[PDB]
């Protein structure tokens, strides 16, 4: 061919010799270079929507650095009593070194033993011999709970006031090698304290939440939890399987987890909460999802992730 | 709680035919799940693998049901389908009381049994009428119980007897491990205790029950009148003992370290298969008495509670406006009979096989689950503390911090410019007809208001062109159009634009900075109507052959990319090739 | 020397031969390699920031994409009458074509008319023959508020209800050619409407967006703003000068802009605004603005430029 | 406005000396603003730069100080003195009537003036004693008002005559141009209109006002009864009247288009300058009549303005509560003279000073700056309004998006492992003293937890050994350590760690991108113990001669940094060059 050359050379667009040779066609039905780019995660995307959309709400970030946790907060501040399935070692991972904790504020954990051992504050106990051993333990959280937990005990200490909290971070489950579930999850969890907290007030902030996340029409349905009562399960219908699919759970916590602390009377705390990777894999459409999380993870899925528009 | 019931069963039982949806609405509605749905002959052939089946069960329908983890009547077809039909209103609510009996058995505790196990409970069921089914549902029941509440029988031990083969007033002993002899269940010859460890070490099902008590100096033991051994309690019964479909009355008793689980176990059991005697809902007490302290005790308790809830603290936990009446006959659907003292105080009574309710918050959740979670008015929060951004922003710092991460710079330029920039240089003659002008500037420089990005963009690589090469900015803000239709005569559409200056300036250089911003914003490259392409085009600002016009979705023209002419440069004073591209983000949106 | 590369070969990993040669010594008092990466602008650090403090504030977003406005809502609609300095051609651009515009709500601007020629509203108005030729013609808008009237007229049309708004966008003024100050700048402004809102909420409001900049002690000095009162103006003390220097301004919305609107009578509509090229002067310590904005912009700094960490 | 008063001058209408910070002080408490001080002789030595040095005027200070846009009676000393004594509590606020005359002035307009200038008002000034000062002043009030409300002349217009030298009822014509000729002040021969304009068209002072009657086919003109032109409005006055300091009466006319503004003028000149005449504040009024309508009208008005307001709408739009007497008494500071009428409803009389209060806003506007803007108790919003995020996840948000634009790709791991993973092949055999240790894994993969995040990153590298180099990941997590002063006795610290793998693996790449973390942070690379520096170091983890530790600020150890010894690289299955480099990111909170 002619000097055809995809470009034009500095020296003829000096010398203005560019309309006296012929250029080469280009293909246009072609793709051009790609460009070297740093990329992130999905999942930390996901982590900082959720943030923006929990500070848009109201809500003040906990603090959550604290994977290492006594048996004392996060089972017995919580009311679960020791000698039930909820407490098991199947499903716990224990700490043996270190093994114990010894500093516990005294006044609090003695009204906690008097409630699990004879009851009080209006509720009839377990009425089993509660041990100091037992709390003792140190274990690996299985919930963020206990941070909630700790939050609530200090608010009551110096004085009452209103509060929204959040938190994300990792809890650990003890779990065979299987596919259906990980040791380790991110859970998404919002605390609201103030008097005279209703119901129907936390079905309308997660209802609010929600509607930011695509979601619109929602059905509830009756379900247990250890330390809420009432609580609810919640269910949005999913036009990809036609059928209702669970997408989170709520609940207000029970008055003998809060009187002990020194909370007054009037004050109701409720809280909701959900996990992380199901949103993410049902918006990137992800099916296994140890390609996205552990040290298996396909790197060609981060390269071309798109940006986080979950209001789509 | 997984528990797997017949279909056929639960249709005697319900008193009529469900459907597969039927049933799952009616899960849903009180809180259960229909886990899975398996022929018993199905079940046993694919329980292993499909490949070891086995059909020589029943063929009838077997279906899996949770059950919630607190919920102790639920754990059996006989309380299942009485709360059910409780609260659906087809059936009233039974009373349980104590049948007279001249006649009562009796248990003595020796000394040594306060070093292993402690605790002892008992209860008597007469005139029993069992047949194949109820003696399933009564095994699997005590496996429900010894598996979740009793801790895999480490607190809690159940044994049932026959009340006729065996007689007088049984002894709780604690004798050593070769002082007692028996035959056990299912065996020919008779073992000692020494020689039952042995003989089970070796087993399957009852290995793991053998370390709670093996290294004990002791084996708690239970003696009849005439020295037969009734059993040796956590590890096996008597085969003298054993009950049959024959058997007429049953005696059921618990040994345990933990008091109160003791208690619940047997008020479950007691009350669940109280129905199947001659004299419904009659139970027979039996005297317990401790050698060391001399105290006696009567079993079973057979507990109701009676509780003092507020109507308006249900009423603000939950949200409602129930009056005191209303809220009564909502708690009558839900097992529990409550009574109406005075203005907002309500008495309630809670009967023994609801175990799980300790406190008031109980009671409103119970009143939350009769009432409906779904018919529950929402209130939203106020509008002033839900803060809404406006979406193009959004998007476009979305985008923009992508941008970056490809590798191009931002750049910032003024809104107002001459005409000379945006029609001449650009070589647009036309150009000014669309554009918006000015009618009284201080200086030669604010005409016009800009309608093109990328005068902007050559002119800061002019100021910078001793930098050192390649320069790659971009920049996205709003243009000035003319357009008749609006309010005033004119709008703001938001560009973006991109230029790539260098010594080469080839069209694949930005062709892929176009296609990465299009994987960025989840558009796919095809040309079936819902993705982007790319055409020829003929434009005086591009230079000939290597112009294009970018179609987006639903064949929307978008904007324009490819090099630029050399007389457009030799206008901004730069020197070597540039690439650029300029396209709309608001189809986007 | 001997082979004492910078770095160990793959054959050489591989091998096991790294322990038989020697290494160069390096030199730990140069640096490294300069990574090509990309850069965002300090201008929309600084405007990011300032939005996600808005948000956690809990202001709603407006919408700014109309540079051309009439002279209706850009002066007419905030009580600036026809004839007074505000209004001169001297400091604000005209726009030729197109020329005017024709369109308005009538009944609204009828009522803008009588409270400005006769008065009323408990108001006494200057008396003089407005023309309706003046607020046909086209301006560019030099400042935001124009934005919040038409906000505001929106909202007490359909209904009044509690609100919180905040706008940073481009405003245009004609000045000649000279280093003081240019013809446009970005302007941030909050605006607030509820019922029975007093000064001291509006001092305690942008107390804390402050408080969030690092800015602890402010002092207030009386000014004057034509579509404003009460109206003041901040100053905070600098230590680099030892003197107390204007850092931003607010006010309370006359009545006489707000009652022809159609809000009611207890409704107080306040709001408080400031630059944006000032604190990232002060910020990261730059000199001359045209080495910031515009086609003389400096590179090397747009290189060299840390993150906004405006609390510290 | 700004207004340059001498500070002599100052002294003497203030009656004490004041310094320049008390100055500043009592202007920063009114509302006004003291711009610059120059003595009059360097006011003219560098009015027109310093070269062209004039110190032939006063060497006394001079002060410019900022009045605010609308307020008029501050244009001058007369005012703003009186304004400010009246503030402090030093004087009694003046009061302004009407003198008694038995000879009134007249003007009698005719039709044709109704074509240009249709508008007239008057006042008097009696028995004036004007000295030095006060001629200035009173003429740089004029050029004030004419510079500022009257819009550059166009609008309103104001003369002063001579009472003495002049005399009859006045008329006010609106001749054609060849029908007036007068002598013209400052000006030796007599000339006409068409004569004056040709004269006065090359000039400067005067050729702006030039066209404001230019064009019209009539001129305005004033005459005597003694057919004498007084003054050619809006252009220049007659000879024949002008005013000296020798003139005890003076004459004041205003010719206008809009009749409010010459109401405002009129009144701010006959109030500020009343108090020189032998009888303080008092003037004698003129009759106008309109020949075309026959009306008559009397000017100046003085106008005082009675205002009803009510004291909780100001107290809730203020933030006070204050009591009626308190407000009262606190008004009284502002020239306003308030009386309560009844409780809650207060009355205000504004004096015609103030033509600045419209509505009862102003009158607020006036009790808030009575009271002062800095003793107001301010009231925060609410804590759950307010959200506030962990200082250090905000850092590591800011940070990682920084990191992600350099171009290296985030990866993420677990945060359980083996002890051989972190213990024997990073080979740190003491590694295992500071780890926290787990009592019951279910595999051999869960026995410990992390304490560095190295072994993810290499373990994620192996994993992708596929993917085309270079492959450059990234990770800022937490890890856990063994802490005995702790409350459990372990603790969570982030740190951030990043690879860069390829066949050259060079130090001085990872070397940048520490040098880059460390800009971003906004940490200079000095040794003067304010920035970052390495220094040479030994670990068994980084290869010899290529390992080195980072010192932060105030002496504080970060991390390492370093290519991997071959051992960790072979016990992880790579097989290519890895630089390494991880350090905590807490000490920069
Ligand atoms: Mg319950
Ligand atoms: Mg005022």
């Amino acid at each position: 061919l002619a000097k055809q050359e995809a470009d034009l050379t500095p020296e003829m667009i000096a010398s203005g010799s560019w309309k006296e040779k012929q250029f080469k066609k280009y293909n246009f039905e072609s793709l051009g270079v790609v460009p070297s780019s740093g990329h992130l995660h999905p999942l930390m995307k996901v982590r900082s929507e959720f943030r923006q959309i929990f500070f848009s709400m109201g809500f003040s970030e906990m603090a959550t650095n604290r994977y290492v946790e006594s048996s004392f907060w996060n089972f017995d501040a919580l009311f679960q009593p020791q000698q039930h399935p909820a407490r098991d070692a199947h499903d716990t991972f224990f700490v043996s070194d270190p093994a114990i904790s010894v500093k516990f504020p005294e006044d609090y954990l003695e009204r906690v033993k008097t409630v699990h051992s004879k009851g009080g504050y209006g509720s009839a106990g377990y009425n089993y011999d509660w041990k100091i051993e037992e709390a003792q333990k140190n274990v690996l959280r299985t919930h963020t709970t206990a941070v909630s937990a700790r939050q609530l005990y200090q608010l009551a200490q110096e004085g009452f006031r209103p509060s929204k909290l959040f938190s994300i971070d990792r809890v650990f489950r003890n779990e065979t090698l299987d596919a259906t579930h990980l040791a380790e999850f991110h859970q998404v969890e919002g605390v609201i304290a103030e008097k005279n907290l209703s119901l129907a007030h936390l079905i309308g902030i997660f209802t609010e939440f929600f509607k930011k996340l695509g979601i619109t029409d929602l059905r509830f349905k009756p379900t247990y939890n250890p330390y809420t009562e009432p609580s609810m399960e919640i269910f949005a219908y999913h036009k990809g399987l036609a059928k209702w699919v669970e997408i989170g759970n709520s609940g207000m916590f029970r008055p003998e987890m809060l009187l002990p602390m020194g909370l007054p009377a009037d004050v109701n705390v409720a809280g909701y909460g959900l996990s992380l990777e199901r949103p993410t894999m049902i918006k990137y459409g992800i099916n296994n999802i140890r390609d996205l999380f552990g040290s298996k993870i396909d790197l060609e899925v981060v390269y071309n992730n798109p940006i986080c528009r979950l209001d789509k | 709680p997984t528990v797997g019931i017949k279909k056929v069963l639960l249709d005697k039982h319900f008193g009529r035919v469900y459907t597969e949806k039927e049933f799952d609405e009616l899960c849903f509605e009180y809180g259960l799940e229909l886990d899975e749905i398996t022929s018993e002959k199905a079940a046993v052939e694919k329980e292993r693998g499909e490949a070891a089946a086995g059909e020589d069960l029943n063929d009838q329908e077997v279906y899996k049901i949770d059950i919630p983890a607190n919920r102790y009547d639920l754990l059996s077809v006989e309380g299942l389908s009485r709360a059910i039909r409780i609260f659906k209103q087809e059936i009233e609510s039974p009373e349980y009381r104590f049948s007279d009996t001249k006649t009562r058995q009796k248990i003595i505790v020796k000394r040594e049994t306060a070093q292993v196990r402690p605790y002892v409970v008992g209860a008597v069921l007469r005139d029993v009428s069992f047949d194949s089914d109820s003696y399933a549902s009564f095994i699997d029941l005590q496996d429900k119980l010894h598996q979740n509440i009793c801790r895999k029988r480490t607190l809690v031990a159940i044994g049932t007897h026959d009340l006729d083969t065996i007689q007088g007033p049984f002894e709780y002993r604690a004798e050593a491990p070769n002082k007692i002899k028996f035959r056990p269940l299912n065996q020919t010859k008779e073992y000692t205790a020494e020689e039952l460890m042995t003989l089970y070490s070796t087993d399957s099902h009852l290995k793991a029950y053998l370390p709670i008590i093996q290294n004990h100096p002791v084996y708690p033991v239970i003696y009849d009148k005439n020295g037969v051994v009734c059993s040796m309690p956590p590890i096996i019964n008597g085969e003298h003992s054993k009950i049959t479909l024959k058997t007429k009355n049953v005696f059921i008793e618990a040994t345990a370290t933990d008091k109160q689980k003791a208690y619940v176990v047997l008020d479950t059991i007691v009350t669940l298969f109280s129905q199947y005697c001659q004299k419904p809902f009659h139970v027979e007490q039996v005297e317990v008495e401790y050698e060391e302290t001399g105290e006696k005790e009567l079993y079973p308790l057979l507990s109701y509670r009676e509780m003092t809830v507020t109507t308006p603290e249900i009423n603000t936990k939950i949200g409602l406006s129930l009056k005191d009446e209303e809220m009564a006959i909502l708690l009558n659907k839900m097992s529990l009979k409550a009574e109406v003292a005075s203005k907002g105080v309500l008495k309630v009574v809670v009967p023994p096989t609801r175990h799980d309710i300790l406190h008031a918050c109980d009671i409103a959740e119970d009143v939350g689950v009769a009432y409906g979670y779904n018919n529950l008015v929402t209130k939203l929060p106020e509008s002033n503390t839900v803060a809404v951004a406006f979406p193009i922003n959004k998007l476009c710092d979305n985008l923009r911090i992508e941008i970056a991460a490809a590798g191009w710079t931002e750049a910032l330029n003024f809104a107002l410019c001459s005409r000379d920039d945006i029609s001449t240089k650009l070589r647009l003659p036309d150009a000014l007809s669309k554009a918006v002008h000015i009618g009284n500037p201080k200086t030669l420089e604010f005409q016009v208001a800009r309608t093109s990005l990328l005068p902007g963009l050559l002119k800061t690589l002019a100021s910078n062109r001793d930098m050192p090469l390649p320069l790659k900015l971009f920049e996205l803000q709003d243009v000035i159009l003319k357009d008749e239709k609006m309010d005033v005569g004119a709008r703001n559409e938001r560009r973006l634009a991109a230029v790539y200056y260098n010594k080469a300036a080839g069209f694949e250089i930005i062709q892929g900075f176009l296609d990465r911003m299009m994987r960025m914003l989840n558009v796919n490259p095809t040309k079936d109507q819902k993705g982007y392409h790319i055409e020829a085009d003929e434009n005086p600002t591009f230079f000939p052959g290597r112009c294009a016009r970018i179609i987006g979705p639903n064949g929307v023209f978008l904007g324009r990319i490819g090099a630029l002419h050399p007389e457009v440069i030799t206008s901004f004073g730069l020197t070597l090739p540039c690439g650029a591209v300029e396209f709309n983000v608001e189809p986007f949106l």
